[PDB]
DNA sequence: TCAAGCCTTCCTTCAGGTGTTGCTCCAGAAAGGGTG
DNA sequence: CACCCTTTCATTATTATTATTTTTTTTTTTT
C-alpha cells in the first residue's frame, strides 16, 4: 500500500553532496583554475531524465533529499516517539547489536552471517516496527520502501507523474548561502569582557600574534594548522517549497501502517537537514494521501482508527525480547 | 434545477472547448455603452471611465494589484445602479442594468481578476471581472460526476500524454483514466505536403507579407479548387490582403473586424458553388471548429474540391490569452506555450481531411523556423513527420 | 543509457547523541563509553554506486501473457532497494523473428553449442540460473560482458 | 520547545551578502557593462517559495537575517549577559581555547577525526550552555535550532504559521542607503584648523598633491584614494518579525536560559552595520509552545524556567567549558 | 546607555537623494517624459512599516537626517568643540593620517589585512572618543550607535512610541523649493556697473555673444532646479545607543548635546538650513534638559572632564598606523 | 461681458571600494591486551 | 570466552565538473 505525504519545509533543506565543490564570491559554481575559489558543499541532487523541452530524453539535475534520510527519518521518529517511550514505561533495557539493529541498518548483533528459517522471516516481517526496516545479520528485506524526499519541480516530472502539474515550480530552488566564523578573541572590548579568560589580556594578545603569525606565514607560502576565521558556502533548497514523499509497503499488516501513521503525527517536531544549527528542514505536514485518499488533517491524523488501534495494541504488548532475538 | 443533482454518467463532447465554457461563465462583464445609452433613455460611471483611463497590455491578470479610485467609483456605480426605480423603467432595460450591477458585484468581492478589453467596432468600454483559478467549481463538478467519457479532437499532447488536459479542466488524478488515441491513418493519406515555403521568418513586417503573398500566388494558380490561407493576427492578414487584392481580385476572402467566420465562410461555400476558386485569408475560428467538407455531395467523398489547399502562414504561439492559460503559463513556462500552439496547430491542420474517401489534398507550411535547425519547433515537425512527400 | 551514468553515494551511521541520551535514561546497557567511526556499532560507513537511467531490453522465449502479468506486479528493477531506485515508468513485450533475436548474449556454461558461443563470451566463475548473488551455486561459466 | 518570538526592528536591518554587486545612480541594481556602476552590499536575501497573485508558486526574494547571525546573537545574549558575569562573580575561569568554543563553537581549525565521549556527550548535552551550542574538536550536536530571522511578510505564508495574517505587511522591504566617504581634509576651512595637523599646512598640500596624482592616474587609466562613496541596501524599520528558537527535548535550565536571553534581549543589535544603529529591536511577544507569555516589562511567567536557571547558574563552574575544550588528540 | 534627544527644527531639512529625480513646474515629482522637466534631488528618505488603514500595515516614505550624517555631525561636533581644545591647549598636535583617522574613520581607503592586538583595542576602547567610534585600518568597532533623526509622525509611531502620542503630528512633512541660477551679466545693464570688469562693456558684451551662440559641452550659467525640503518647526528625536560605554564616553556624548545649539544639522549650508534647538534630553527615560543646558547627570561630565585632562595624540597616531 | 500670461531655464564633478577567504575529519579492522 | 582498548600495517599518486530568449488574439451564446 502507498501513503504519499506533501510536505511544505519551513526552513532551508539542506543534504550535503560528496566531491570537492568551489564556487567563486560572485556564484560561480567550479571555475577554471586560476582565478580565487570558494569551498561550497551543494545540497544533493541526482542527474534525472527529462521529457521537458522535446521528445527527446535530456539529463537535468533535481535538488533531492535522498531516500535513505528520509528511511531514517522515518525510522527515528518512531523510535523517538512510540518506540522508546512504550519500551521505558515498561522497563525494556536493549542491548548494543539489538540497539544498534533497530536504530542503524547494521548487522553488529553478531557480524557472522545468520540463517534465518522461513517461519522465523515471517514472524519478524510481521512485527509493526522490525518487519518494516529489517537490518541486522539477517539482512532480511523491509517492507517499507521509503523513496527520495522529492520536490515539486519540473525537473521531475517524470518522477513526479501527472497530477502535480497545480501547484509546481520551475527555475532554479538553490540557493548558496554563505555562512562564516570568526576569531572571537578579536572581538574582545575591554577589561571586563576578557576577565573570565585565565591570562585575560595576556592569553588574548598571544592568540592574536599566534593567529598573525600563521595566517603571514600561509600567505608567505602561497607566494600545516588553521585558524577559527572561516567563511564558506553551501547550497540549500528554497524554504516554503512543496515535497512529495511516496512510502510503498510491500504487503503491509495493521500494525506496520499504524506506526507509520504515528510517525507522520508525530514527525512536525523532526527535521530534515545537514543544517541542524541553524533550524533547516523544519516543515509541515499539509497532505498524506493512503492509497489515493487523503488523510491529513490539521489537527493530525483523521482517519485509519483500524490502523491507529492496531498500533496501540501492538506498542503496548512489545517487551523487547523480540528486538534481542531479531538481533541475534 | 435543470440537471440532476448528481450526474451517474457523463459524456462531453468536444471537451477541448468545455474549460473555455467555464472560463466563459465564471467572467462577468460590465458594458458601458449600453448602460450609458440605456440610463439615458450617472456621472459617476463618467468619473469611473476617466479613472478607468489612467490604468499594450492594460491591467492583465491584476484583480486588485491597482484601485486608486476603482473602488470608490465601482461602489458609487452599484449604489446608483441598484436605487434607481423599477418601476417605470422597461422590461429589456432590466436586463442590461441587471447583468451590469451582476458583473459589478462579482467586481467587489476581490475573489476575481480584472481584464480590460475593447469591441472591434470602437474603442468602448469593455471590463470582465474573471477567475483565473477554476480547481474548486470545476472539482465540485467532478464529486457530483460518478463516471466521465471526455471525447474531443485534440485531446492529448504527445502520444498518451494528457497532463495538462486534466490541469486544464482540474480533473482529479485518482479518477483520471487515459487512454490510448486513434489516429487513423486516412486521416493523413490524401494529403500533400510540399517542401516549398517561404524564406521570410514571420515577423509582422511587410517584406515578409510580400515574399508570403508571392507563395499564396503560387498555391492559388496551382490550386485546383479552395484554398485556406491561416493567420494568427488581424495586422499581418491585412498586410496579405494589401500584398494580394490587386493581384487577385474577386478570388479572395478576408476576415477583419467587421467580416465573421461565418460571413466568411458562406461566401467560401458562395463562390466555390460559383466555380471560381477561392483563397480565405482566415484567422480565430478559421482555425478551430470549421466544416470545410461539402454537404452537396454526401455519399461520394472522391470528389471533394471544395477545400484543395491548407496553408499555414505562421505557427499559432501566443493564441490563447485567457486568465486561466496565463495562469496556467506562469506555473508551466514555456513547454504550456509550446503544447497549446501544438494543439492549436492540429485543430488548423484538421480541416483538411474530415471524411475519408477524399482525394489530391495539399498541404503548405510556410513558416521559415519549422525547417530551421531550432529545437522549440521540435513537434511542429513530428507531427509533419506523419506526413510524406 | 538515456543520461550518463553517474554516481550515487550512501552513508550509514548510528545517532550518538541518542545513545548517549539513552545510556543514561537506561534503555542503552552500553559498556563502552566511546564509539568508533572506523569500525563497529557506530561505524559511519560511505559507499557510492553506479548511476543509470536508461532503457533496458532483453530477449527471451516464452509466454508474452505470463510475463506480463509478473511484470504488472514489477514496481522496481535492478535494485529493490527500498529507499526509491528503479522505478518502472513501464514495460513492453513483442514478439520477434528468430534471427534477429541474440539469445545467446548470456552467461552459458562452457559445454555451450558453438553456434552460442560468441567472441565477447568469456570464461569465467558465473551464476547461470536462479539467484545470480548467492556465490555457492556460482559455476564454471561463459559469460557476456555488460 | 520551539519558541516563536515576534519582533518588532526600530531601526534598520542589515546583514550583507559577498558578492561583486553593482548598482547606478538612479537605482538600477546588476546593471550591464558598458554604464557608470557603483559598488553595492546588498542585504541578506533568502530565495523563498511563495505564493505571487493566484497559485504560481514561484521563488521570490524575502530579507532575512541568517540562522547563524541570530543564533550567534542568542549566543552572545546569553553569555555576556547570564554565563559570564554570574560566572566571574566566583572564581571561575576559562582558558582562551574555552572561550574559542563558548563563543564559536570550536577553538581550532582541522579539527580532530576522533569521536567523543558518550557519558562527556551526554553530560554537556545536559548543560545549561554547552548543549545548546555543541562544537569544540570532537563535533557535538547542538540542542539550540535557531531559525533565521523572517519579517512577517506576504512572501513567507509558506514560511509562516497561522494567525499572523493580521498586522502583516505585502511589498518591497528594503531601501537602498548611501554612504559616500568624503575626504575630511577637504572640509578644513582654515589654517587656524591646520595647526594640529602635522606640519601646518605643508602635509595637508602634500595630501592634496597625494589626491591629484591619484586622480590622473585614475582618470588616465580609464594606490588608492580616502574617496569612499558607497550604497548598501537595508530592511526598512518598523517591521514586524518572526524568529523560531526550537529546542529538541530541553532540559529546563537551558529553555530558562534563552528566557532569560530573551528578558535581556534590549539594547543588542541584530545584524551589522553597528555604526548605523542598525538592528535595535523590541520585542513584541515570545510564544513559549503556542502560550502568549510577554508583557512589556519582561516574561513574568514560567516560574520552573526561571527557578531551573538560577539553580543552574548558581551552581554554574568553568570546568564543563574546559572538558568541552581540550582536545583529544 | 539610551540617549534620546528631542530637538525641533527651526529651519528646513534637506538631507540629499541620490539618483536623478525631475519636477515639473507644479508638484508632479518625477514626471514621464515630453513634459518640460526640472532636475530635481530630494530628502533623502527611509521607508517605515506603518499602519495606514488603522490595522493594515504598509511600508510609507519618511523623510529622516540619516544616521550616518548624524555621527559624522556628533564627530565633528566633539572633535571641533572639545577633543580640538583639549588637544591645542596641552600642545598635541596629531599627523594627517592620524587626523584622517580622527574624522573619516580610516586613514587610507585600504586597510591592512590584520587584526590589531587585544591590549590595544582595549586602549583605544577605553579612549573617549576612539572608543565611540572606533575605524582605523584594523577595523576597530566602537562604542556608539547613532540612528537616523525621526520626525514625531504617524508614520514613526511603530518606531517610536515611548510617551509619545500626544505631541506626536499628522500630514505630509516636504516641500519644494525652487533655486535659479541666472548669469549675472544678462542683470547689470549698466556702464557703471560695467567698470569692474577687466575689459568692460566689449568684455560683457562678448560674454552676450557666447551666450548666444550657446542658447541654441560648454555650459553656461544658466540653471533652473528644485530641491526638496522637510518642513521648518516640527519635532524629531534621535536614539543615541551605547554599547558598553565608558563614563568618560558617555560623558563626552553629554558635552556634545550641551554645545549641540550652534550646529548645523549637515544638509544645504548656504540657505541655513541644519539649525535646531533641543527640546530635551531623556537620559534612560530620564528628562535632564533644561533652557540653560543639561542639568543633573553630573557624574558624566566630572568623568570626561578628568577624561578630557591628560588625552594624548600618541593614541591617534598609533590607532591610524597600518601594517 | 473683456482680461482667462507670455521666455527661459531641463545641473554641473565628482563616485573607484577596500581585507579576508583558503575548509576541516572521517567513513580499518585484525592484532595483542584487560575485565565480568 | 564475551565485553573492549590500542596497537599495527600499507604503496601508489591525480584533480574534471552539462544550466532560457512568445504574442498580443475578440472567441462564445450562462445568469
Amino acid at each position: 500500500m502507498q501513503i504519499e505525504v506533501t510536505v511544505r519545509n519551513i526552513t532551508p533543506i539542506f543534504s550535503a553532496a560528496p566531491g570537492s565543490n568551489y564556487i567563486t564570491i560572485d556564484g560561480t559554481i567550479n571555475p577554471p583554475p586560476g582565478v580565487s575559489r570558494f569551498p561550497l558543499v551543494r545540497t544533493r541532487m541526482m542527474y534525472v531524465a527529462a521529457d521537458v523541452g522535446d521528445g527527446v530524453i535530456k539529463s537535468v539535475p533535481l535538488q533531492i533529499v535522498p531516500g535513505n534520510t528520509m528511511r531514517s527519518l522515518l525510522r527515528r521518529t518512531m523510535l523517538k516517539h512510540v518506540i522508546e517511550p512504550a519500551l521505558v514505561e515498561k522497563g525494556n533495557k536493549l542491548s548494543i547489536g539489538a540497539y544498534a539493529t533497530a536504530y542503524s541498518g547494521n548487522a553488529t548483533g553478531n557480524p557472522d552471517g545468520v540463517p534465518s528459517s522461513f517461519d522465523e522471516i515471517a514472524t519478524m516481517r510481521a512485527h509493526p516496527f522490525i518487519g518494516l526496516f529489517g537490518g541486522g545479520p539477517r539482512m532480511l528485506e523491509g517492507r517499507l520502501m521509503v523513496d527520495s524526499l522529492y520536490p515539486i519541480h519540473t525537473n521531475a516530472e517524470r518522477i513526479l507523474g501527472a497530477g502535480y502539474e497545480n501547484e509546481m515550480m520551475s527555475g532554479p530552488i538553490t540557493q548558496v548561502v554563505w555562512a562564516r566564523r570568526m576569531d572571537p578573541i578579536l572581538n574582545l572590548g575591554s577589561s571586563e569582557d576578557v576577565e573570565v579568560i585565565n591570562g585575560g589580556a595576556v592569553a588574548a594578545n598571544g592568540w592574536i600574534q599566534d593567529l598573525l603569525a600563521n595566517s603571514k606565514a600561509a600567505a608567505s607560502k602561497k607566494k600545516n594548522g588553521r585558524g577559527l576565521k572561516a567563511f564558506n558556502a553551501h547550497e540549500v533548497v528554497i524554504p516554503g517549497l512543496k515535497w512529495v514523499w511516496r512510502i510503498s509497503l510491500d504487503r503491509p499488516t495493521d500494525a506496520q501502517v499504524g506506526l507509520v501513521l504515528l510517525a507522520l503525527n508525530k514527525m512536525t517536531n523532526e527535521r530534515i537537514a545537514g543544517g541542524h544549527s541553524k533550524d533547516y528542514g523544519r516543515f509541515v505536514i499539509d497532505g498524506v494521501s493512503l492509497n489515493g485518499e487523503q488523510v491529513w488533517s490539521q489537527s493530525g491524523i483523521t482517519g485509519g482508527e483500524q490502523y491507529f488501534d492496531a498500533v496501540a495494541e501492538a506498542i503496548d504488548g512489545l517487551s523487547s525480547k523480540e528486538f534481542e532475538q531479531f538481533a541475534q | 434545477l435543470s440537471l440532476p443533482h448528481f450526474i451517474d454518467t457523463l459524456i462531453v463532447d468536444e471537451a477541448h472547448l468545455l474549460e473555455q465554457a467555464f472560463a466563459s461563465v465564471y467572467t462577468h462583464t460590465l458594458r458601458l455603452r449600453p448602460l450609458m445609452r440605456t440610463i439615458e433613455g450617472l456621472d459617476a460611471l463618467k468619473e469611473l471611465f476617466t479613472q478607468m483611463q489612467v490604468a499594450t497590455n492594460t491591467s492583465l491578470n491584476v484583480p486588485l494589484s491597482d484601485v486608486p479610485e476603482l473602488i470608490p467609483a465601482l461602489k458609487d456605480t452599484v449604489k446608483t445602479l441598484g436605487a434607481l426605480p423599477t418601476k417605470g423603467m422597461s422590461r429589456d432595460a432590466r436586463s442590461v442594468i441587471r447583468i451590469a450591477t451582476r458583473a459589478a458585484n462579482d467586481a467587489l468581492s476581490g475573489h476575481s481578476r480584472l481584464r480590460i478589453e475593447v469591441t472591434p467596432v470602437h474603442s468602448y468600454p469593455m471590463l470582465l471581472s474573471g477567475r483565473s483559478n477554476l480547481q474548486r467549481a470545476l472539482l465540485g463538478l467532478w464529486n457530483a460526476t460518478g463516471g466521465a467519457t471526455l471525447v474531443s479532437a485534440t485531446l492529448f499532447t504527445t502520444g498518451d500524454n494528457g497532463s495538462l488536459t486534466r490541469w486544464k479542466l482540474e480533473v482529479p488524478t485518482e479518477r483520471a483514466a487515459f487512454l490510448p488515441p486513434v489516429h487513423p491513418a486516412w486521416t493523413t493519406a490524401p494529403v500533400l505536403l510540399h517542401k516549398e515555403f517561404c524564406a521570410h521568418e514571420p515577423d509582422d513586417s511587410p517584406e515578409w507579407a510580400t515574399e508570403c503573398a508571392q507563395t499564396i500566388q503560387g498555391v492559388a494558380s496551382t490550386a485546383q479548387g479552395g484554398t485556406l490561407v491561416l493567420c494568427t493576427s488581424y495586422q499581418n492578414t491585412e498586410l496579405l490582403a494589401g500584398r494580394l487584392g490587386a493581384a487577385l481580385g474577386d478570388r479572395l476572402i478576408v476576415q477583419s473586424k467587421t467580416s465573421s467566420a461565418a460571413t466568411c465562410l458562406a461566401q467560401f461555400k458562395a463562390k466555390h458553388k460559383a466555380g471560381i476558386r477561392p483563397v480565405w485569408l482566415g484567422l480565430g475560428a478559421a482555425w478551430t471548429g470549421i466544416d470545410l467538407s461539402d454537404h452537396s455531395l454526401p455519399d461520394n467523398p472522391e470528389l471533394d474540391r471544395l477545400l484543395s489547399d491548407l496553408v499555414i502562414t505562421r505557427i499559432p504561439v501566443g493564441q490563447n490569452r485567457s486568465l486561466t492559460h496565463e495562469r496556467r503559463t506562469a506555473i508551466g513556462g514555456f513547454r504550456i506555450i509550446s503544447q497549446e500552439a501544438a494543439w492549436h496547430f492540429r485543430q488548423g491542420l484538421g480541416r483538411l481531411v474530415r471524411r475519408p474517401g477524399v482525394t489530391h489534398k495539399n498541404l503548405w507550411v510556410l513558416d521559415a523556423r519549422i525547417y530551421g535547425g531550432a529545437a522549440w519547433v521540435a513537434p511542429f515537425r513530428q507531427i509533419l513527420d506523419r506526413y510524406k512527400k | 543509457r538515456q543520461l550518463p551514468n553517474q554516481m550515487w553515494m550512501q552513508t550509514g551511521r548510528l545517532s550518538i547523541v541518542e545513545a548517549a541520551r539513552h545510556r543514561q535514561s537506561g534503555y542503552l546497557q552500553l559498556r563502552a563509553g566511546k564509539p568508533n567511526p572506523a569500525g563497529g556499532p557506530f561505524k559511519t560507513s560511505i559507499y557510492h554506486r553506479p548511476i543509470v537511467q536508461a532503457e533496458l531490453t532483453a530477449f527471451c522465449v516464452g509466454d508474452q501473457q505470463g510475463i506480463e502479468a509478473l511484470l504488472s506486479e514489477c514496481r522496481q528493477i535492478g535494485g529493490k532497494r527500498g529507499v526509491g531506485f528503479g522505478q518502472v515508468a513501464g514495460f513492453k513485450v513483442e514478439p520477434v523473428a528468430e534471427t534477429d533475436c541474440p539469445w545467446s548474449w548470456r552467461a552459458l556454461p562452457a559445454d555451450a553449442d558453438p553456434r552460442l558461443v560468441t567472441s565477447e563470451h568469456a570464461r569465467c566463475i558465473a551464476a547461470i540460473r536462479g539467484p545470480y548473488w548467492d556465490r555457492t551455486l556460482h559455476v564454471e561459466a561463459l559469460a557476456p560482458t555488460p
